[PDB]
């Protein structure tokens, strides 16, 4: 958890654009509310983990 | 995401308005100008490999201080990420020319776009020059007013689409500022 | 939202890809049958006060049990809210004749309808059957054009299908 | 879907993971997002975490 | 970056683990052949203006088509930028003799080289063949030591390999 | 990321310059010093659990404020979390001497290290005290001024490494402050 | 396993990459000090029955409490297994002078040592201190060469370090 | 993974054999032929773009049945996987030439690899032809019997690595057979 | 010989019939088998110097009574006589992997040999330890290819059915 905020400044800046690249396009299609929840909160839309691996 | 047919219903639902023919005639003229919009958006994506080059080579023939090392923008992966960022915004605005609405832009890239650039060390004054050259060639490409490349068309007015692309690119430039 | 714009400009972004001619082709079918789609919209805009009243007590004929106390229709204050409820369904189906797909239906008036009604002890069986009254309530060469009813009637039995 | 298909199936997905371990290490770094331990060594103890996940 | 420091202190962090003697062993091979690696660096620092000019028109002998208008070498202003372009490749290969691995090559001058050049209508076939001119252009007991050319020549054919 | 080999190539990178025959005679000290550098680094990594048990005991020698209940560091998992944090300065200051440069130290722990400790309630005065114990025991191990531990060596100076390791624990002491 | 072969041929596979000269350099340090490393191996092969007996009751002098019933050393059958236990540590440290790193130690005799001993009520404090008896038990210009003890002694205090 | 320094210990660990100077002298020849062993592996990594263009062009020279459409190896993405599979087998033998041991070939490539190819439909006979060109040019690259390309070397016999690399490529070939 | 092809030749001579494709069947069945069979048939000529001082004395490790008077090791030239019958019995195993059948042995090796060895009084129950060391030292995916040492066993213990 520390090594998220430790490692860089641009790859973690690329994370918040990458977090919409899994949620908007193949997790919440059709729901605009769940689409701007990603673009207003990418780190909240990044542990949504809809790959049901039972974890 | 949201388009010109869907722009006119998100305000009418906010007043619980049944959409009748008081505002439908703007959309009959929009669906009149469907193939005009099509004959616009074909010519943009046809030569768009040439457009991202003509931007970022014209961006640097006014400023060689980027390629001066110790600057931000000199090396090739940095130029790959420059030509990553150059094409993707051109890719996004071509969805809005197709949409007739800029709501496909504002969420997928415009949220926090400038604040990541100062977090990366990106000079945004070179970005607003680069999006202008993309704005400069595209209005000559939706018309037949290029240098050598002339697609075939049916004639008539396309400046109303040119006012849309003029109102698209600065809205990106208002967001990367 | 939900239209052909929500298909092809989103899938080209989901592929990280240009608007190629697969995406440019899909909106041509809007253009040749928007005239088919948009004389149906001013029918239920012209009948936005006409067919709300004829659907409520057609539903309340076959659902006449509601008027007892302790249920969903115990007073006229429920029935004053009940003609609001069918019209709020009826607003969105008018808008789906404009956007092409069922855009304003799913993200506003369909998703999570099965978490609300019988929790508020509102019968869902009367909700589809008030709509299924209006589903067959059409006459295709007489009310509208013949190219207008097949967008209308396919959205109304969808409302029973989306509650399933 | 076959004994031959079953022993085929774990080999290319090992190669899919080793493809994707080579995009993590595109540039030759074991990059810091992948962590599989603690301060104290215990990745042999997290072997037994992952081989439990191999087993469960 | 890319070195043996990028291997073992990152893999011990990727294991969440101490710098054990697997990690302490890997840097010993730097020490016994840094003297092998770092008399090669001042050769192309001593020839940083000598072999840029001999590689450009050796490339432009076998690529002499560029001088027409409408191509990559239509004026001397392109050729004034072209000796900048081979030298900017030549800067990084000098630095990879210092860091050990190909550290300054991949994150600065290699990754995404195949998204730039023919988009700017620059021929990639002339780019590897200008480098492949300089790849065999060595003489191991005469220019440098015999322990110095095998780090140099393995980086230059890598530049054709990394563009593949 | 970057050894003391390669401090002198990233500033020549910023001038479009190359490492000519004037800057690398300190580097020709730095490659002729390959086995004196090697004879210091066995002497630190042999007694690594001495030095983490000499620092935290000498920290609880000078400060019985943390051992009080309700303090920072008194209980079981908590003191176990100290021996996490007690070695990780010694873990990367090895590589600061192995590479010759503290650039391998500057991004890998020193980014965000101070603000997490106030977010975890760690008092930084006990942190800067325990690292000064770790400096004082490491300069007596690279040299021949320990108490009882007498490793075999070849004679000569290594005060050039004693000034390199003194410029390292101050750099981590400025970044946890 | 754990050696410099486990570093560089695995990291080139972890990069999906050739054995470049970063990998070819790392094994040169084996060659110049294998003669330093491998006269230490036949010392504890020559003393494989000599120093097992001198370490057991040097440990059992400072751990003399074990001989009561209900503990780890309640009979000679424990002590017959106890000279097996120090020798099984002593087998692996001999092998780590051959493979270079601590190859046979970690995957065989180190990992999960802290899940076994006090569960079998075996004291771990006597295990490191029997080894720490043998850690200082050396004399570098007299028993072996001066280039042989620094591989030996760095592995024995590692055994206290790896149990930490 | 496992190599010639570790091959001599796993038969000795299986017998608890305390290793002494009866089998050291076979490793002492491996010690003395350190620089001869690295002399062959730098002539094989310096032309590895030549060999991947020499073999499957020489494999399509001998058998044009694959480039026929409806055959195995004919179209554009299909040829990209031909250079993909063909280069990676050169990466693994160059690992195996260095260890003095094909153990690192045997586990990362040579598990299950044969009937993945016929769960795809790769003709195994064409892969014996491509590996035999890669066997025949590589034994011409570790010596000076190439056509044009002569690197500078120190003379003498080096057949002992030519018997090593010929005992590696058939181990690839018997694995895919 | 009894080979892969030679079965259907005399079967064609039996009925007067011809080679059909079932007569042509197993010639594919050897060439689909022998992609790695000739590796160990080469390695019987490729490891035949270490194994003559492995399998020649693997009899002598168990049968230590060969230096009795009245045996094969009372004189030094008869110690050569059992060693050539490991040297020929690994050159004929080199000759048996390539035929397909037991082709050298049913003309020369097994040809009368149950009568032979007990009148020269050589123990044929001591010939099994020349073959039993070639049955347990076989680790297949490190020495040979993985299919090839399975079939190499099958020619090898068929000789054990001849002697025992
Ligand atoms: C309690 C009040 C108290 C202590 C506990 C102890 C801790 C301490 N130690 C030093 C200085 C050193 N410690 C060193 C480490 C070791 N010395 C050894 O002999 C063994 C080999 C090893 C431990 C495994 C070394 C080398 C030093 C340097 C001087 C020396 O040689 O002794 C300090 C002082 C720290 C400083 O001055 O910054 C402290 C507090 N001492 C206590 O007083
Ligand atoms: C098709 C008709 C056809 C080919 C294509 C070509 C391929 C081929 N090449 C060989 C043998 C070798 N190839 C070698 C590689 C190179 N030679 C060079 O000069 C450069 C340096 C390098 C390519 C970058 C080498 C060294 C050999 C060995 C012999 C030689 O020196 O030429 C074969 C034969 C393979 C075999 O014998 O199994 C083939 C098919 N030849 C064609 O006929
Ligand atoms: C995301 C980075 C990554 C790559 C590439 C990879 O292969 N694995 C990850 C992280 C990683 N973890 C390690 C090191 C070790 N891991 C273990 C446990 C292994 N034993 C097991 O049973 C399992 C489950 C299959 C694993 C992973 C051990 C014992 C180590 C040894 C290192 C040490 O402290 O001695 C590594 C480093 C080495 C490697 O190449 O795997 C990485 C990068
Ligand atoms: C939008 C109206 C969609 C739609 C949404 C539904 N989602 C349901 C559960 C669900 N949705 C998400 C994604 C989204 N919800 C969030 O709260 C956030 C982040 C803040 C996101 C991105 C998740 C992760 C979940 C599971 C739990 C949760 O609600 O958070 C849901 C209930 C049924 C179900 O479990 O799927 C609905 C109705 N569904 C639609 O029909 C439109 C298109
Ligand atoms: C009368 C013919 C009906 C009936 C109607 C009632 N609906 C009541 C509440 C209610 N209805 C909806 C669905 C509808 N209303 C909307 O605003 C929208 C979308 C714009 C839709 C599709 C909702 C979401 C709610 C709850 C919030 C609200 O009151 O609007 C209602 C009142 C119940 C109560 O307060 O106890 C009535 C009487 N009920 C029936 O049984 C017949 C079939
Ligand atoms: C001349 C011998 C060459 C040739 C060179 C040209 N390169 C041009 C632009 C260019 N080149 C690179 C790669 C190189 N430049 C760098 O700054 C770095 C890294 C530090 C590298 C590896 C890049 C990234 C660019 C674009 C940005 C820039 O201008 O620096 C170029 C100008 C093209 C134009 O403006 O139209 C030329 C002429 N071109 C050739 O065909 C021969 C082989
Ligand atoms: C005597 C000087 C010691 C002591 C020794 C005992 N160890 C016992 C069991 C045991 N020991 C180990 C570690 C060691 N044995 C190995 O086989 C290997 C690796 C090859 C190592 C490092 C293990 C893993 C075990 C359990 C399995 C086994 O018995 O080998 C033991 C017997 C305990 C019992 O049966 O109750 C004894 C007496 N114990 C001491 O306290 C002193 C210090
Ligand atoms: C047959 C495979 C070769 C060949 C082998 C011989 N090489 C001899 C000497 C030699 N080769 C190199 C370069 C090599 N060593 C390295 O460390 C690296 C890079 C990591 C490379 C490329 C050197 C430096 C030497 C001299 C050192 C030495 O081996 O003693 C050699 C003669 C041995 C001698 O000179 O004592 C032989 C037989 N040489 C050939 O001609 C073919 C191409
Ligand atoms: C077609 C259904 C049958 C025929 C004649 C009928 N015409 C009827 C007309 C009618 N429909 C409505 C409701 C109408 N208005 C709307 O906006 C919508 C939906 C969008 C609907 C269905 C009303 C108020 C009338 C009466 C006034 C008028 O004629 O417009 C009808 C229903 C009964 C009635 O009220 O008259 C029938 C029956 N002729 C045929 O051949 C068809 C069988
Ligand atoms: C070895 C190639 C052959 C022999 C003689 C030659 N010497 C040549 C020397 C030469 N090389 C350069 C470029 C040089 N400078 C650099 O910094 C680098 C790369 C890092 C290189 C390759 C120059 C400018 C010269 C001339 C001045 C000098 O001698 O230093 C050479 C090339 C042709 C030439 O210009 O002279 C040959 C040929 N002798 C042999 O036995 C080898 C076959
Ligand atoms: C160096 C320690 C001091 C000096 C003299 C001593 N020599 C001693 C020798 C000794 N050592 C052992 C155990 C030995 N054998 C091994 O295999 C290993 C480890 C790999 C070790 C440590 C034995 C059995 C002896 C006695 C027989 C002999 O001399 O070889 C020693 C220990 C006490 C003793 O038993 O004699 C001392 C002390 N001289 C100096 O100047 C050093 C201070
Ligand atoms: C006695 C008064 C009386 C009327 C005014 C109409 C009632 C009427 N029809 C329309 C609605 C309409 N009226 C027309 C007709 C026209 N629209 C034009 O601008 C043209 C001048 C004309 C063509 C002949 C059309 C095409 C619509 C639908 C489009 C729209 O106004 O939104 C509207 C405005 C929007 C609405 O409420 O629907 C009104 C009040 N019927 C009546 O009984
Ligand atoms: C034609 C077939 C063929 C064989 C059967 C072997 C036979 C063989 N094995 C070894 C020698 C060896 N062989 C092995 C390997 C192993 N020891 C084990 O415990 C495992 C069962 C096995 C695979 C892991 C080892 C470790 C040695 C060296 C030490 C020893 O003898 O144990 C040697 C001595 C020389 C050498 O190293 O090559 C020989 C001739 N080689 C061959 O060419
Ligand atoms: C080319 C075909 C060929 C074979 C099939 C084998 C088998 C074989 N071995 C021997 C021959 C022999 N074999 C042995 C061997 C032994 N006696 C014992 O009591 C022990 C069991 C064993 C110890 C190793 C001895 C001692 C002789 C010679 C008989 C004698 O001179 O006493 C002979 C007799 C002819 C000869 O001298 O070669 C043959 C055919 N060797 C071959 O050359």
């Amino acid at each position: 958890n520390f090594r998220a905020r430790q490692m860089s400044a641009g790859a973690k800046a690329a994370a918040r654009f990458n977090a919409r690249r899994v949620a908007n396009d193949w997790h919440n299609n059709g729901c605009n509310y769940e689409e701007k929840l990603t673009s207003r909160f990418p780190a909240a839309a990044s542990s949504v983990r809809p790959t049901t691996n039972r974890y | 995401m949201l388009d010109a047919f869907s722009r006119v219903v998100v305000n009418s639902d906010a007043k619980a308005a049944y959409v009748g023919g008081s505002d439908l005639q703007a959309l009959k003229s929009f669906i009149a100008d469907g193939n005009k919009r099509l004959d616009a958006v074909n010519s943009i994506v046809s030569n768009a490999s040439c457009m991202v080059s003509d931007a970022v080579s014209g961006m640097i023939c006014e400023n060689p201080g980027l390629i001066s090392p110790g600057g931000n923008c000199y090396t090739n992966r940095r130029m790959a990420a420059c030509l990553r960022d150059g094409e993707i915004i051109l890719r996004y605005v071509s969805y809005a020319l197709l949409a007739g609405d800029a709501s496909v832009l504002e969420d997928r890239c415009l949220n926090g776009l400038k604040e990541t650039y100062i977090a990366l060390g990106v000079p945004t004054n070179s970005s607003i020059r680069a999006v202008s050259i993309m704005k400069a060639q595209a209005v000559a490409f939706i018309t037949n007013t290029a240098t050598e490349r002339k697609m075939s068309f049916a004639a008539g007015d396309c400046t109303s689409l040119a006012s849309e692309v003029a109102s698209y690119f600065d809205r990106v430039g208002a967001a990367i500022s | 939202m939900k239209s052909v714009i929500t298909t092809v400009v989103s899938a080209a972004d989901a592929a990280g890809r240009f608007p190629s001619n697969s995406d440019l082709e899909s909106i041509q079918g809007n253009i040749q049958r928007s005239a088919a789609r948009l004389e149906a919209a001013e029918k239920l805009a012209g009948n936005h006060e006409a067919v709300v009243k004829e659907a409520g007590d057609a539903c309340f004929a076959k659902y006449a049990y509601l008027k007892n106390p302790g249920e969903a229709g115990e007073n006229q204050e429920k029935i004053n809210k009940c003609y609001r409820d069918v019209d709020h369904y009826m607003r969105l189906v008018n808008y789906c004749l404009v956007v092409g797909g069922t855009g304003p239906l799913d993200e506003w008036g369909i998703a999570g309808a099965r978490e609300v009604y019988r929790t508020l002890n509102l019968p869902t069986s009367a909700y589809v059957a008030s709509i299924a009254y209006t589903r067959d309530r059409l006459c295709v060469p007489r009310d509208m054009s013949a190219q207008a009813g097949v967008e209308f009637s396919a959205y109304l039995d969808y409302l029973i299908n989306a509650l399933s | 879907l076959g004994f031959y298909g079953r022993k085929a199936d774990d080999f290319m997905a090992r190669s899919i993971a080793m493809q994707a371990k080579a995009s993590a290490a595109g540039s030759g770094v074991y990059t810091t997002q992948c962590s599989e331990g603690a301060s104290k060594g215990m990745a042999e103890n997290a072997r037994t975490a992952s081989l439990a996940k191999q087993f469960r």
